[PDB]
């Protein structure tokens, strides 16, 4: 029975591991990716969560009329 | 010898050499803030898939 339809105890142990290893990955991962998510919405130096402000290539700069803009 | 102005001279922008140094700062700028750093680097496969509750992928 053990020959025909099943495997050693190595097989098992190791898989164990390997998936182990991906899931304690994944937590870290996840408390990692909450903390750089309070810290760029609380700051805004980050890519995340930029909000637009006016572009300044609106702006136009020419003789207005009045020297004092 | 006054010669009277043709129609349209008096409306032309017109050249002065001036001793008078360019003004630096006329609007009194503040130094701009620093923007944001930049992107930069290769794209690689996010590790271990979304990571959503239990998907692999
Ligand atoms: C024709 C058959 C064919 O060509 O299939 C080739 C294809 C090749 O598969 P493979 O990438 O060599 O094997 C990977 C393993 O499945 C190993 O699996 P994996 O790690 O590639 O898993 C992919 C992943 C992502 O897969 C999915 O999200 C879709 C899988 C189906 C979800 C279950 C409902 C549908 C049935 O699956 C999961 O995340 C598991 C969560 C499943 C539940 C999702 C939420 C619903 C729960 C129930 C409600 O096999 C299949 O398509 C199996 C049928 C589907
Ligand atoms: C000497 C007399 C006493 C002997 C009694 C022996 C007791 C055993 C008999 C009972 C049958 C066991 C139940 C079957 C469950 C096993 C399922 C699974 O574990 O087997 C798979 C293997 O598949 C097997 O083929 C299972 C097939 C069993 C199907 C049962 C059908 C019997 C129904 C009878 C029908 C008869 C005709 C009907 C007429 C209408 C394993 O997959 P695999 O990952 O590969 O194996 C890994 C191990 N390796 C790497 C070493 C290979």
């Amino acid at each position: 029975i053990a020959r025909t339809f099943y495997d050693g105890p190595e097989k098992n142990y190791e898989k164990t591991m390997a998936i182990l290893q991906i899931e304690a990955e994944k937590a870290e991962l996840r408390l990692k990716e909450l903390e750089v998510r309070r810290l760029m919405r609380a700051r805004g130096d980050g890519p995340w969560y930029q909000y637009p402000t006016i572009d300044k290539a609106l702006i136009d700069h020419s003789p207005k009329t009045t020297p004092d803009n | 010898g006054w010669v009277r102005p043709d129609l349209g001279e008096l409306s032309k922008v017109t050249k002065v050499k001036t001793d008078r140094p360019l003004p630096e700062n006329p609007y009194h700028s503040r130094a701009r803030p620093e923007p944001n750093p930049e992107a930069e680097g290769d794209l690689k496969p996010a590790k271990h898939g979304s990571r959503l509750f239990f998907w692999t992928m």
